[PDB]
């Protein structure tokens, strides 16, 4: 006598429809685009001072050459 | 119905002020009658509830015969059409939208580096140090032009892209100025990226005004006043979004009905436009006139309601009031008020009509701290 | 010395237009400013780019013309309505001073000071690209943006509050039977 209307049916209609909701309201006006993090770019920096080092590296092998000019 | 300097000092019928004040002579004159005025004791137009119906506001102040004849900017309706007697409308209006103005939002004196990080920043400024650093100590080992005054320089035009003036010439000071550079496309071209990544998202900003975008927007709250029109218009209703909206408004929490329309007005000044609110079209019109000038009219009008001078059933005085509404019609003298009182408040100085130049072609406030730092 | 008054606007023209200039200041007084004038145009030449992607990619829509407000100062426009009818009669009972302009300019008018088939107003604003207009009843206006053509817009609200009622001759036989039946 429920199932041949749909009072099963439409009150599930209701309640599952009442408690709000939670979807599309906030994918697409709930957001702003925020300035870059430090992480966003901190490998460039890691580049940047691993590059750093290896050219004092390649600065300390030129006066080892240097010095064999004998 | 207007307030008096003479609040106190002044007696009788001319303690106060207004359209329907100066339109009860108006009626005084051609009917030929003498009035007194009161004030409703309530403070609110009419309710009817799930009750003995009896009419909480003006209605029932005319419904049990303590007043004779009502004049008051009331709702022509069905409700109040077989409890009560109406003329012929004399006003056009609608249910409007009262919102906080979308104003001049303030800028920032440095908002130009806003896309980046003061984090970032600080550490830009770290690697100029260094690299100009590192740079020095592999330029000047003697056992060359570029001195500290010159690598400071080399690597400011560096990371400006601007060119250079010489280039470095042994190996360990051309990895350095290599890597310099690819440091520097990166940041730059973020930066750049970052900067449209606002401009976008401003632009992509809807204002919402055709109130459906306002059903289905839940941050943006709204209300309108108890014991009217407004209130019963979405009780009794077809539409899905007007019933939405009646869902919304008796499951909303707190109250939403606020008891008079000037705290209504103040719920949306001290919301920054958390709160909007809902109104008839003429007084919403009038607010705008006056001089805070923070509220306008978004979207259409709703229908096509109207105001009718009320009279009790069986109130003989009714029906030579439909002589005069149809005669000061004719000659105008409805217009001849409905002109005057609303032309006169032009003291919000038409702020609308001149700052509709908006675009997202930008400000020199944007930018402004730019030229600062220049000068 | 190499920065002449000709040099000069040379030197600064360049730093603007990102291309790189030979001759370089080689004072502590003179390299500040054209370093600052670098990081000036960094900004600037960035933020033409950023703003003019958005208007590439958020495209917006100019139509200045709504509310009868801007029907009435706008005198490029041309007005259209059906004649016999109402609003043949309504714009000739013209008492609002803003509604005085409409009719005088309704009457100062040509050729179409109105026309006669509510599908031909329809045809002739397809082609009129902005120099007609049409004022017409509001539902038919809803309906006509319901079909789709789509080339057309409701603007602005409602000029007056109409009805539309059931016409019956005076003392008729069945005429409160409908008003009953109506309601
Ligand atoms: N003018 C309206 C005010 C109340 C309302 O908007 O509901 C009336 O008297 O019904
Ligand atoms: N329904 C209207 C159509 C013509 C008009 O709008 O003026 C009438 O018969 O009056």
């Amino acid at each position: 006598k429920l199932s041949e209307q749909g009072v099963l049916d439409k009150l599930k209609n209701k309640w599952w429809y009442d408690k709000g909701e939670c979807g599309a309201k906030d994918s697409g006006s709930k957001e702003k685009t925020s300035a870059l993090s430090l992480s966003n770019v901190a490998g460039v920096f890691y580049i940047l001072v691993g590059g750093l080092g290896l050219a004092m590296l390649v600065a300390l092998i030129e006066f080892c050459y240097k010095s064999r000019a004998e | 119905v207007m307030m008096k300097k003479n609040h106190e000092m002044l007696e009788g019928n001319e303690r106060y002020e207004g359209y329907c004040v100066d339109l009860a002579a108006e009626i005084a004159k051609h009917c030929g009658f003498k009035y007194k005025l009161t004030i409703v004791g309530d403070g609110k137009y009419g309710a009817r509830d799930a009750d003995t119906k009896i009419w909480n506001g003006m209605v029932g102040e005319l419904v049990y015969g303590k007043a004779d004849i009502a004049i008051a900017p009331l709702t022509i309706t069905l409700v109040r059409e077989e409890v009560i007697d109406f003329s012929k409308p004399f006003m056009s209006l609608g249910i409007s939208i009262m919102i906080k103005k979308p104003q001049k939002s303030k800028p920032g004196v440095f908002s130009f580096l806003d896309p980046l990080a003061y984090e970032i920043w600080m550490c830009i400024v770290f690697a100029y140090i260094g690299v100009s650093v590192v740079l020095f100590l592999v330029s000047r080992f003697s056992p060359n032009e570029f001195g500290i005054f010159n690598s400071l320089w080399f690597s400011l035009g560096a990371f400006m892209q601007q060119g250079c003036d010489i280039s470095p010439r042994s190996l360990s000071g051309r990895i350095v100025g290599g890597v310099w550079w690819f440091f520097t496309l990166i940041i730059i071209s973020s930066y750049t990226a970052n900067l449209a990544a606002f401009l976008t998202v401003e632009r992509m900003v809807s204002p919402i005004e055709s109130a459906e975008d306002l059903s289905k927007q839940t941050e943006i709250a709204y209300g309108t006043l108890d014991s009217g029109s407004t209130k019963e218009f979405f009780r009794r209703s077809k539409i899905a979004v007007f019933d939405k909206m009646w869902t919304y408004m008796r499951s909303a929490e707190p109250s939403v009905f606020v008891r008079t329309t000037a705290e209504g007005v103040a719920r949306v000044r001290k919301s920054k436009g958390k709160y909007a609110y809902l109104l008839e079209s003429t007084m919403n019109e009038y607010i705008e006139q006056r001089k805070p000038c923070d509220t306008m009219k978004v979207g259409g009008n709703l229908d096509s309601k109207g105001y009718g001078i009320a009279t009790p059933k069986g109130s003989s005085l009714g029906t030579p009031v439909n002589l005069a509404v149809l005669k000061l019609s004719e000659q105008g003298v409805l217009d001849k008020l409905k002109n005057k009182w609303w032309y006169d408040k032009g003291e919000c100085g038409a702020k609308d009509s001149g700052s509709k130049e908006k675009t997202s072609a930008l400000s020199l406030s944007n930018v402004a701290g730019v030229f600062y730092i220049l000068v």
